[PDB]
């Protein structure tokens, strides 16, 4: 009987004109919400009697009635990656177990970033200050960007890579606005790693810094850091800079209180190269007869990134030959290709 | 597209495209102010040549003051073969 | 605007179409920099193509004025185009 | 109390009746739009997004002078009548500005800058302390000062201190972000900064490291980049053309004051030109004493000893030392710091700062 | 079911809010919250399926196959490529490259996952097109008996919130439906030149388009039976968002020297 009634109710229901999707600009205290509606212009509406406006909040995507103008539901809020580009990555997948060769870096990185964030109380009790910025300088793309993501997975924060130029809009302020908004986002999401993307290259990432807006943007960030130790004396959001060049830097920028720590990123050695390889091989089908000591010794003038190329190039040779289990023969042949590419220019 | 489409129906016909520098430039400082609209027009042009749309009895002539913003791709034959100068 | 300028000019004849400034649109660049400044090249070219697209008539006159001459081109030449050069 | 009650009983009945007559107008859907201009026949033109534009008479909740051209307003959904005023939406574009109410810093924390601290105090601080006092006297004290040294050594700090004393909004303005690569763009960004400064007085306006928008050249406009010159002339016009008593004070910052045009300095606004002295032995002691109050350390550390062997270090180097010696203690898992940590720390910063090239001496 | 009836506007179903409720995107760009028929469900519907909605009442009447392709913004589906790889020679090195990139994950999906190493999923061809480049693309497409879909990247460049960002929904989906398929994207740089050197023009209109490219692309190539191959005049004006490992693993040059 209920099943007959139910259909009946739907039959009636379907004769609505529908609802509009709208975006909350802001809640006010007057029982109204300002809505920028997407099919139409912008409207002030009076929310439903079933909720307050402190039962709502700004930046919510909403369903508003086309008939009675009341927020019938709230969907979800606008996701954190936005603008020209910007990538926020919740739960960083990298770890110190995902790259090896980091024995030199591990003690160094731990004190500079981990010990202040994880224990504020220590820093305070000592009367040592929290560093304002860190600069990492090293050979490109080896696993510099990867380390940042690792430290962020341990300290339990979103790793936020911000592309300097994408924060270069051709309109009044809108650009200046974006720069400000970003700080607002990472203050809300505290703790957070802000990794300043585009003063480094991983090979797949364009623009290593320039005479335009990458060095200037890099000044802006420092300013923010001063201000936090100022009025609010709260600071839980740290910025990590990565660079390959000393021509993006100036001495007041390296002066303690803008950038306080200058940590060397691992230059690649034979022992270090084997380690990384062993970790990446521990995901896939390679023969036990292989000797990572041989493969490591074959490679000189290869980064962390190159080791990754070798493993997939090796796989493509087995695959063609219609086998799923790789050999030392494939691994040498793959290395020889990669080696020639470093010999060019 | 329409212009080429009609040239093939009613062929022979000449499509005289004046100033293929506004409609098939290749930037110089990599802006897209209105210069993505430049990409749209150039792109359409290549597609018809490169495709299975058949020109041979349908003729295209481009005119441009100085040749400085034509891609190597156009200079390959079957696009522009013949490049006539003024002395 | 120019094609409308000329169409209304043909209707209104005798008419003097008076163009103040001919260096403001009279830059058009000479490099691959014309890409950007294509509005200024195209407008200047459009009046000259129209002027040469008819001859042996004086229905429309166009007369051009500069604040200080810094522009002259081999394109301006022809009798149906800007014949007369008065200093 | 008794007063509330006298009022409640007539006020109630009138309020309900007024609230109602408003709500019959205000009823949904009513579209938001923005007021273009107010015509002087006491009409007004409104720009609607949906493309009515109409000349309508106001309806109250606001007055004709409680509105200006370009304000956001509430519009009727057939006659486009101005029912009420509303607040901008769909993202007000505001330029990079950092707000610091009473930034935590004082003269005492950085003491031994004695000579500069009096100069900034007379010019900036005391006029802000005296508001009606600047209105009555009417004559200008210094509007503005220039501070030139090295940032976060005195230049950042001094401006932070004076801001704390007078309960003024401290506004940190990023010199470079005004260096946008567009045209029209620099001066309107610069103008926006000044607009907001006058609206939200009192304030000290700290403009960080002006040399990227500057560069003097030899001419007042040049055939080089136009955008860098444009922002510079707007900046010169903004001091020269509006003057303040005390309601807005400007602190300008630059590492080298001689790369600035001499007419962009302009006496009669920027009267004070404040420069940086080097620490003597006694100042080093003072600057050190504060930084260690906030530490915990061993009692075998002798201040006098460290100070004598330091020679020609500025306070920034002194701050770095506190952190570096303290870092070796944090490595040994200890929240004291020994004598030994300091010695190695003093030596190292000393070494790096004190690079020799035989340019001293004579 | 019967009551709603024809004639009808076409929409694409965006997302299920709940049981008997959907947010739908109409393809004049305008997104609506509607009811759905109780004869159509959560598993009879999908996040980018095409749906028939009522003109004035806006409720999901019937489900359409995706098969709509724009024709005044030009989206070509191409049966019958008729060129082979003996139309152009001397390309040995680029040929071998393409073969392992493009052919092999479609044909032999199982063997990548069995090794336990990543397949390639995106390929970039960089250098001037139409040199013999396009011909290899076309030759594989016929040879593997995959569909050729020629997608004009630069004719997304539409000038509003209307058509363009929805043309992207349908094209990725449609390729997946009529799998195997090659999606060959001519000049992606139109919807992907943005800021790098702070001397770059308006880039806001293109911005929405780039974002749905990112969604469609990562949302397929996970069973590896439709490949995406991007082509561009110059590669120094792409975004990293396209470039990164996990998407674009093969980067093939038209070789020189």
């Amino acid at each position: 009987n209920d099943k007959v009634r139910f259909i009946k109710d739907e039959l009636r229901l379907l004769q609505e004109p529908g609802s509009y999707v709208g975006e909350v600009i802001k809640i006010v205290s007057d029982k109204k919400v300002l809505v920028k509606v997407q099919p139409e212009g912008k409207y002030i509406v009076d929310v439903a009697k079933d909720i307050n406006v402190k039962d709502l909040k700004a930046s919510q995507r909403v369903c508003l009635r086309s008939d009675s103008y009341m927020l019938h539901k709230v969907l979800e809020n606008k996701a954190d990656p936005l603008v020209s580009l910007m990538m926020v990555e919740k739960v960083p997948d990298s770890t110190y177990d995902m790259v090896g060769g980091l024995t030199k870096q591990i003690k160094e990185i731990k004190e500079v970033i981990e010990l202040p964030v994880k224990h504020p109380e220590l820093f305070e009790s000592l009367g040592i200050a929290q560093p304002k910025g860190v600069i990492l300088y090293g050979p490109p793309g080896t696993g510099k960007t990867l380390l940042a993501r690792a430290v962020a997975h341990h300290t339990d924060c979103k790793f936020i890579r911000v592309s300097g130029a994408e924060l270069v809009q051709k309109y009044i302020g809108e650009g200046s606005r974006m720069v400000r908004e970003l700080f607002v986002m990472a203050r809300e999401h505290a703790p957070s790693i802000i990794f300043m993307d585009e003063i480094d290259s991983i090979g797949s990432t364009r623009v290593e810094g320039s005479g335009g807006g990458d060095s200037e943007v890099q000044r802006t960030m420092l300013e923010l850091l001063n201000q936090l130790d100022g009025f609010e004396t709260s600071k839980n959001i740290k910025i990590i800079m990565a660079t390959n060049r000393l021509d993006i830097l100036d001495p007041a920028l390296l002066r303690p209180g803008r950038i306080d720590r200058k940590i060397e990123f691992p230059p690649p050695s034979v022992a270090a190269r084997a380690e990384i390889l062993r970790i990446h091989s521990r995901k896939m089908n390679l023969t036990r007869g292989i000797n990572l000591r041989k493969v490591a010794e074959k490679m000189n003038g290869c980064s962390g990134a190159d080791v990754k190329g070798v493993c997939t190039e090796a796989g493509m040779y087995a695959l063609r030959e219609r086998r799923i289990h790789v050999t030392q023969e494939d691994f040498e042949l793959a290395v020889g290709k990669v080696m020639n590419k470093n010999q060019e220019t | 597209r329409e212009m080429f489409a009609y040239a093939k129906e009613h062929e022979p016909c000449i499509i005289f495209m004046d100033e293929v520098d506004a409609i098939g430039g290749r930037r110089f400082s990599e802006g897209t102010s209105a210069d993505r609209e430049i990409q749209r027009t150039l792109m359409e042009l290549l597609t018809q040549m490169d495709g299975f749309d058949n020109l041979g009895q349908t003729k295209i002539i481009m005119a441009t003051n100085r040749p400085d913003t034509l891609d190597p791709a156009l200079l390959r034959p079957g696009r522009l073969d013949r490049k006539v100068e003024i002395p | 605007l120019v094609r409308d300028a000329f169409a209304l000019a043909k209707e209104k004849a005798p008419t003097i179409i008076f163009i103040d400034e001919l260096d403001a649109i009279g830059t058009k660049r000479f490099d691959s920099e014309k890409s950007g400044d294509r509005e200024v090249q195209r407008t200047m070219l459009e009046l000259l193509n129209q002027l040469d697209g008819f001859s042996s008539d004086d229905r429309v006159k166009v007369l051009a004025a500069t604040n200080r001459v810094d522009v002259l081109d081999p394109a301006l030449l022809r009798s149906g185009r800007l014949d007369r050069k008065i200093e | 109390f008794v007063s509330n009650s006298e009022i409640l009983k007539p006020f109630e009945k009138k309020q309900e009746e007024e609230k109602k007559q408003l709500e019959e107008i205000r009823g949904n859907p009513l579209s938001i739009g923005t007021l273009e201009e107010i015509i002087d026949d006491d009409h007004a033109i409104v720009t609607s997004p949906t493309m009515p534009d109409y000349y309508v008479s106001i309806l109250s909740f606001v007055d004709k002078e409680l509105l200006e051209p370009g304000c956001s307003v509430l519009l009727h959904h057939k006659t486009m009548s101005i029912v009420g005023v509303l607040q901008d939406d769909a993202d007000p574009m505001v330029s990079v500005m950092k707000m610091d109410k009473s930034p935590t810093e004082s003269y005492s924390d950085i003491g031994g800058l004695e000579s500069q601290i009096q100069e900034i105090k007379e010019s900036v601080e005391l006029p802000l302390t005296h508001p009606e006092l600047y209105e009555e006297m009417g004559i200008k004290p210094p509007k503005g000062v220039i501070l030139y040294g090295a940032p976060g050594t005195g230049k950042t700090l001094l401006a932070k201190a004076v801001a704390n004393q007078t309960s003024a909004t401290f506004l940190r303005i990023v010199g470079s972000e005004l260096i946008q690569k567009y045209l029209g763009d620099g001066p309107r960004l610069c103008r926006q900064i000044f607009k907001v400064a006058g609206e939200n007085a009192p304030s000290i306006v700290f403009i960080d490291e002006i040399d990227a928008i500057g560069t003097k050249r030899y001419d007042s406009n040049s055939g080089g980049e136009r955008e860098i010159q444009r922002t510079m002339l707007e900046l010169l016009n903004q001091l020269d053309g509006f003057d303040d008593r005390g309601d807005v004070k400007v602190i300008m910052a630059t590492n080298k004051i001689e790369t600035l045009d001499p007419a962009l300095i302009r006496p009669g606004r920027i009267d004070r030109k404040i420069l940086f002295e080097n620490p003597d032995l006694s100042t080093k002691k003072k600057i050190l004493g504060i930084h260690t109050s906030k530490m915990n350390l061993s009692e075998d550390v002798n201040l006098e000893t460290l100070v004598t062997t330091k020679d020609d270090l500025s306070g920034a180097d002194i701050q770095a030392m506190c952190t570096e010696a303290g870092l070796l203690a944090l490595r040994e898992r200890r929240m004291q710091v020994t004598a030994e940590d300091f010695k190695q720390a003093k030596e190292r910063v000393m070494k790096n700062k004190v690079e020799e090239n035989l340019e001293g001496l004579y | 079911k019967r009551i709603q009836s024809v004639p009808l506007v076409i929409g694409q179903f965006l997302e299920p809010i709940d049981q008997n409720t959907g947010i739908v995107s109409s393809t004049t760009g305008m997104s609506y919250v509607v009811r759905i028929l109780s004869t159509l469900d959560r598993e009879l519907l999908k996040p980018s399926m095409s749906v028939a909605l009522h003109r004035h009442s806006n409720a999901l009447v019937d489900i359409l196959p995706p098969d709509s392709d724009s024709s005044i913004s030009v989206m070509g589906e191409n049966e019958k490529p008729d060129v082979t790889y003996a139309d152009v020679g001397g390309l040995d090195m680029q040929k071998q490259e393409i073969r392992e990139a493009v052919e092999l994950p479609l044909v032999q999906a199982d063997l990548y996952e069995q090794i336990g190493i990543d397949p390639p999923r995106g390929v970039l061809l960089y250098g001037p097109p139409g040199t013999g480049k396009t011909m290899l693309v076309k030759a594989v497409a016929n040879s593997t008996k995959a569909a050729f879909i020629r997608v004009n990247g630069s004719e997304f460049v539409h000038k509003y919130l209307g058509e363009g960002p929805r043309m992207v929904r349908d094209v990725f989906r449609l390729a997946r439906e009529n799998a195997p398929s090659i999606i060959f994207i001519d000049e992606v740089d139109s919807i992907a030149t943005k800021r790098f050197d702070a001397q770059t023009g308006s880039d806001r209109e293109v911005q929405r388009i780039l974002i749905e490219l990112l969604t469609q692309m990562d949302g397929f190539d996970q069973s590896t039976n439709v490949k995406v191959i991007m082509a561009t005049n110059r590669a120094d004006t792409l975004d990293p968002a396209l470039l990164r490992p996990g998407r674009l693993d093969r980067k093939i040059e038209f070789p020189s020297l």
